[PDB]
């Protein structure tokens, strides 16, 4: 039964089981927040008062009929959410005065188009629109986007979509992200040819694939401003691709794919028309798979069908797909691939063996197969010899087996991350050439290991009684040792650290007794810079760049 | 992984 | 048991200054090349003598003159050749085995041996005869090494096997298998053979090998190590096994060689109770996943294992299996594993352990029409209830439930096997404790063990009446008065009931975040 409120003028009434606007609103107020009450009905006078508002939030209410000039006074108000109401219809009225408007979402209300008159040409300012719904936004007709020009964020939620007049889309001269939710096909060519000139990033929403046809557009030769391209929830047939990969013909200039939780009710057997493994893709350099989920994932194909398709790309992510081999011959296909994240899936040594052949990645640069299966850093550092312009390795959430004294890695490799990998020593497996060292979280007891090179040190959440030597990396740049077990370090450990720029020491059992903490008190002091995280005191936590000692 | 079938 | 150990000390005598009373001596590993009487006379009690890896020649049994007692004489790879014909009649355990002796040393003497049971022996040549003199004793191991051994004119060697429970066969370790001798065994009941390297134009020469040593009289157990073959040749082997007495068939260290292809095979009615695969390495990369686990899945066993290999999945039976037993350890098998499987009915046991399984909801649906599971382990996994989907259909049979060490959270008690008697959660992550631990009223033991609960939601403990077994050790417990009064009135109430990360009772297991103090400790008025 209560209204809040700040200082700036950011008014808070949320959940407080309202059936109508708050009475009394001040012109002070900069940012109403009525959202999820029971305020079916807005009147004539109900925001009258609040003349300021920059913001008005009513999203997920009970708002089912709102007055034509409910929003008449509002005319500074640069962001309106109706989204979530029983908004059975709306009205060209609502928004017509609110010239200073630069969001609006109007998602998740049973209205079954956007009425028969333009809601928006006179916006000038609109920045984001959101509209339509995932059980009744049936029909899209060409005036719906009359008077838009551009928009950052366009988001239409058609998933019911029963018919889409031809040329919607198509007035508007520039859309940065165009976010679709359909549930099928039938439309995409259509709508795709409407934005070709239009939008720059795509995402398709939703979509069963299965069977979708390409076929030539109309259009007439026009080059296209899209640089990404993204599926998120859709089902693909291993037809879908030979077609789908048809649509890159028209978007010369896309330069990233993404596929996100999409189901691939296949097995891989791609068959790309020829004229498109002579493209090897366009100018898309990064292709981006997470979480494909693939029903009957072992039987997966060579995928040797598009061995050609991809000799041109530089950065591929293929994370939590159930990934257990990167056959050789695609390998050494990826001629031009220098990231390459195998995150989260099955490879083990065995399989790492065949993928990482003779030739394999040639130009790889990074490799990143945390969370894995390996066991071994001796066979894995070893296999990878194959590679010989990596200069950043990943094996990190990976159970590994006690590292030995003796192994081989990478000549130039700068970087390793061996985080949260469940070791507790370090031998000197890890290589001299080591510029970054993630040994955190881990049971390390003491780090106690030669890296000249070595600049950063990320070894946090372990159980280091003791601070490593500062000898141990005379160009130190940085250590991230937090969460650790340390009571106090050495009185004059920061003397040939003359080069540390940035430290952690923060989460940590001390001991500030004022007979011994002498050094860590003031050097902590004259550099603040020099550090993030506030060392607490064990006990008291009094942070350790306070009180000094007589 | 597997061949097609040829 | 007195022993003195000198392997590795570099030897080259026999230590004349050892205690005269020692019992068992080992000088193995050294470079002892001649063994003489006065080297041994004086250990009069001794009856252990570990002799394996030295440089000897000849063995004189008369040597052993005054070791009345000597009842395990182990001279395996030496360079013996010559040996008196007389062993001691003390000797309980005799090993020859790798040695350089032309033919099977074993003289007519050696009836006298009544006592023993170990012999070890190796040759380059066989005649059918070789070993009768120890034909009638009641021998447990004979192992026999044909590393020495190479083909020759054609004109079969034969081998008439004693009747020994253990039959041990190690080949040439680095070459493919060529021994054309045939070997006759009455009562057998464990055939072993090490070092197995096949293609396809040697696969008929190990079955025909195996064909004799293998008719049967009654049962035995079979068991392959080392063996290096081709895929089309194991789905060879397997169906020469089948028609044959073979109840339990072992494999060890298998390597899958030069392609794998859809091989044919049916199985027919057999005695075979039991396969077990362990350790598998595959040095094909490209193939038919079918056309290798279908071999398996189409098997009609009670009991399939197999374990340590690099296998991404097992296909379900096309028809009812008989499986009753599974145990698919430490490979990398995913939650789809048996997904919808509705023809594992007969399945009491399966196990899942050390591999990728992700998704706990999915692991649950897998369940679903395994009408016989009572244990199920897919402890050591990947496994998280934080699924989108949390839906819950686990098969109303399971009664052992080891879900041990994976990355759990504690919505994993929304979704648990009605009657459930044994629950091991122990090293996951789980504080996130929900209403509905008093909803599964039947376990008998459980294991919060290594977990990260602070506390326990008032009035659970209370309707789990069956318990009588629970780990509460390795977690971090918030001991603010307010709220650690249940928990405390609860472990003295039930001292008895609480376990620890040994076994025994103890309510003491059960600490504090802050001081360590026990729980059952604290009075909170
Ligand atoms: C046999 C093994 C081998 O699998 C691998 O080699 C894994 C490496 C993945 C290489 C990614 C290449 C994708 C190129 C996309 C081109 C964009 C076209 C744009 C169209 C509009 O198989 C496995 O181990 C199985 C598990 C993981 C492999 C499955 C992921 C590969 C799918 C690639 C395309 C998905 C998009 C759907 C098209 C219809
Ligand atoms: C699993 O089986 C394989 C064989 O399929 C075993 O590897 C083999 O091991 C033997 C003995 O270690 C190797 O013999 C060696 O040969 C070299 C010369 O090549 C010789 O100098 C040594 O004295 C020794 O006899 C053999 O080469 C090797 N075979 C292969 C194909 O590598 C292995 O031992 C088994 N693994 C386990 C877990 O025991
Ligand atoms: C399910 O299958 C697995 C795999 O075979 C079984 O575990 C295996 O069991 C044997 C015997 O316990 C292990 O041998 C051990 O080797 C060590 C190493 O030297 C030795 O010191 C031990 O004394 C023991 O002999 C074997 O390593 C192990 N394999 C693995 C990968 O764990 C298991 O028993 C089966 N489970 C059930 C319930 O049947
Ligand atoms: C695999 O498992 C599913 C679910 O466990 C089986 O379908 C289920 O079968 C039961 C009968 O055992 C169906 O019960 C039906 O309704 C009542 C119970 O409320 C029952 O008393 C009636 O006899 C009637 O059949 C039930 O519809 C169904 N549950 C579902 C669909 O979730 C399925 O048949 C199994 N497939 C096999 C046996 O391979
Ligand atoms: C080294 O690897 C670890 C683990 O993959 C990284 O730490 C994680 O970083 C992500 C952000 O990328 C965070 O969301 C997680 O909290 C971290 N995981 C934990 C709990 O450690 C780490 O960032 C990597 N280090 C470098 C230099 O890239
Ligand atoms: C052959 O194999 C069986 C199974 O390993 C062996 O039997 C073991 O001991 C008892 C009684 O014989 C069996 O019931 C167990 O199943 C076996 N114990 C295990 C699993 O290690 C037997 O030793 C062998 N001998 C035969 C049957 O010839
Ligand atoms: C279920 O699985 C786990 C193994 O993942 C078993 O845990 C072991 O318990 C015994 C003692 O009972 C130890 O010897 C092993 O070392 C434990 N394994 C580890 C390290 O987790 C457990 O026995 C099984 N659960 C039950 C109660 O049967
Ligand atoms: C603004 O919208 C109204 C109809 O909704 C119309 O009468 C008016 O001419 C429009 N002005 C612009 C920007 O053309
Ligand atoms: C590394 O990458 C470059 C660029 O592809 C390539 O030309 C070269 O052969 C590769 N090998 C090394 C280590 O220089
Ligand atoms: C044979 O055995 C008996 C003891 O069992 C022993 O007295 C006898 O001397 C032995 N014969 C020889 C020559 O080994
Ligand atoms: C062993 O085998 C032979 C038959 O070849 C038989 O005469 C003898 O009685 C058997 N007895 C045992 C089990 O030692
Ligand atoms: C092998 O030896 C036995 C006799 O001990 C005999 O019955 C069998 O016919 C022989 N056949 C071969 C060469 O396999």
């Amino acid at each position: 039964e209560s209204l809040s409120c700040d200082a700036s003028g950011v008014c808070d009434g949320r959940s407080r089981s309202f059936t109508s606007i708050p009475s009394g609103l001040t012109a002070a107020m900069k940012s109403l927040d009525l959202s999820f009450n029971k305020i079916t009905y807005i009147g004539h006078g109900d925001l009258r008062a609040c003349a300021n508002l920059q913001v008005l939030i009513l999203k997920s209410s009970r708002i089912n009929t709102i007055e034509g000039d409910a929003f008449y006074s509002l005319g500074s108000l640069e962001h309106l959410d109706l989204s979530d109401n029983h908004l059975s219809s709306l009205s060209s009225s609502w928004f017509g005065p609110l010239s200073s408007l630069k969001y609006l979402n109007l998602m998740g209300n049973p209205y079954q188009t956007l009425g028969v008159t333009s809601l928006f040409p006179n916006l000038t300012n609109l920045q984001t629109l959101r509209i339509g719904n995932v059980e009744t936004f049936s029909e899209i007709r060409r005036i719906d986007f009359a008077g838009l020009t551009s928009l950052n964020e366009l988001e239409i939620k058609a998933l019911s979509l029963r018919n889409y007049q031809s040329q919607s889309l198509k007035s508007i001269r520039d859309i940065h992200h165009l976010t679709l939710h359909l549930s099928e096909s039938a439309f995409l060519l259509e709508i795709f040819a409407d934005i070709l000139s239009s939008v720059r990033y795509l995402e398709l929403r939703d979509t069963n694939l299965a069977r979708f046809q390409f076929s030539p557009l109309p259009v007439d030769e026009v080059s296209s401003p899209m640089k990404k391209l993204a599926f998120r929830g859709s089902v693909l047939t291993d037809e879908s691709f030979n077609e789908l990969l048809k649509l890159l013909r028209y978007i010369l200039e896309l330069s990233e794919v993404e596929f996100d939780d999409c189901t691939l009710n296949g097995l891989g057997d791609f068959n790309p028309s020829e004229s498109d493994v002579v493209s090897e893709l366009g100018k898309v350099e990064t292709v981006t798979i997470r979480r494909l989920h693939i029903p009957q994932f072992y039987l997966f194909y060579d995928l040797s069908t598009v061995y050609s398709l991809l000799e041109k790309v530089k950065r591929i992510t293929v994370e939590n797909s159930k990934v257990f081999l990167v056959p050789c011959s695609f390998s050494q296909h990826l001629k031009s691939l220098e990231f390459l994240d195998l995150s989260e899936n099955l490879m083990v040594e065995e399989y790492l063996k065949n993928s990482a052949c003779k030739g394999a990645w040639p130009s790889l640069q990074t490799l990143v197969l945390s969370q894995n299966h390996l066991r071994s850093m001796q066979k894995t550092g070893e296999i990878l010899l194959t590679l010989k312009n990596l200069t950043s390795l990943d094996i990190s959430r990976n159970t590994f087996h006690p590292m030995p004294d003796s192994c081989q890695w990478p000549e130039k490799m700068r970087f390793l991350n061996l985080s949260s990998t469940g070791i507790r020593v370090v031998k000197t497996c890890i290589p001299q050439t080591l510029e970054v060292l993630d040994v955190s979280n881990n049971n390390l007891d003491s780090f106690s290991l030669f890296l000249p090179r070595l600049q950063e040190l990320y070894i946090s959440r372990n159980k280091l009684k003791t601070l490593p030597d500062a000898s141990l990396f005379p160009v130190l740049l940085v250590m991230k040792i937090a969460s650790n077990q340390l009571k106090s370090v050495p009185d004059g450990i920061f003397d040939r650290l003359t080069s540390l720029q940035k430290i952690w020491l923060h989460t940590n059992p001390w001991d500030c007794s004022c007979p011994r903490i002498d050094y860590l008190s003031r050097w902590l002091n004259k550099n603040s810079q020099k550090e993030q995280g506030s060392a607490k005191c064990s006990g008291s936590g009094k942070p350790v760049r306070s009180i000094i000692c007589p | 992984c597997s061949k097609k079938k040829k | 048991e007195s022993m003195v150990d000198y392997s590795n000390r570099n030897l080259t005598h026999v230590p004349k200054d050892l205690p005269p009373r020692t019992k068992a001596l080992s000088l193995s590993q050294n470079s002892i090349s001649e063994l003489r009487m006065p080297d041994i006379s004086f250990l009069s009690e001794l009856r252990v003598l570990r002799l394996s890896h030295n440089r000897i020649r000849s063995l004189d049994f008369h040597v052993f003159l005054f070791n009345q007692d000597l009842e395990y004489l182990d001279v395996s790879h030496n360079r013996l050749q010559n040996i008196s014909c007389c062993p001691m009649a003390s000797l309980r355990h005799l090993d020859l085995s790798f040695n350089d002796f032309d033919v099977l040393p074993v003289c007519k003497e050696f009836g006298n041996l009544t006592k023993l049971t170990f012999l070890g022996l190796s040759a380059a040549k066989f005649r059918q005869l070789d070993l009768l003199p120890v034909a009638h004793l009641h021998l447990s191991c004979i192992l026999l090494d044909l590393v020495s051994y190479h083909i020759k004119g054609g004109e079969t060697e034969s081998l008439q096997i004693p009747n020994t429970t253990v039959l041990h066969l190690v080949f040439h370790p680095n070459s493919l298998f060529s021994v054309q001798v045939n070997m006759s065994v009455n009562a057998l009941g464990h055939l072993q053979l090490s070092n197995i390297k096949l293609n396809d134009e040697n696969c008929q020469r190990l079955m025909t090998f195996l064909s004799e040593l293998t008719r049967g009289p009654t049962l035995l157990n079979v068991t392959l190590q080392h063996i290096e073959t081709t895929w089309k040749c194991s789905v060879k082997l397997f169906q020469f096994f089948w028609p044959r007495p073979v109840e339990y068939l072992n494999i060890y260290n298998l390597t899958i060689t030069e392609r794998i292809d859809r091989e044919e095979f049916t199985y027919s009615e057999t005695a075979l109770k039991s396969l077990m695969i362990e350790h598998v390495k595959n040095q094909v990369f490209l193939f038919s996943k079918e056309a290798l686990y279908s071999v398996f899945a189409e098997m009609n066993i009670k009991m399939l294992s197999i374990s340590d290999t690099p296998f991404i999945h097992m296909v379900c039976p096309p028809s009812p299996s008989s499986f009753t037993f599974l145990n698919f350890t430490q490979n990398v098998f995913t939650d789809s594993v048996f997904q919808g499987c509705s023809t594992l009915k007969r399945l009491q046991t399966l196990i899942l352990q050390r591999n990728g399984l992700k998704n706990f909801f999915k692991v649950a649906l897998m369940t679903k029409n395994m009408s016989s599971l009572e244990t199920l382990d897919v402890s050591l996994n990947s496994l998280n209830s934080h699924a989108y989907d949390r839906t819950c259909a686990w098969a109303e049979s399971i009664l052992v439930l080891n879900l041990s060490s994976n990355m759990l959270t504690g919505s994993v008690f929304r979704c648990l096997p009605p009657k459930v008697k044994v629950l091991d959660l122990h090293n996951n992550r789980i504080m996130s404790i929900p209403k509905d631990v008093t909803h599964l009223q039947a376990l008998q033991e459980l294991n919060v063990a290594s977990n990260q609960l602070k506390s326990v939601p008032d009035g659970v403990f209370d309707r789990l009446t069956s318990l009588q077994y629970i780990w509460l050790h390795d977690n971090p417990w918030d001991c603010t008065c307010p709220g650690i009064r249940y928990l405390s009135e609860w472990i003295n109430k039930h001292s008895g009931v609480v376990r620890n990360s040994a076994g025994s009772v103890a309510p003491d297991s059960a600490k504090c975040s802050g001081s360590g103090k026990p729980v059952r400790s604290i009075i909170c008025p």
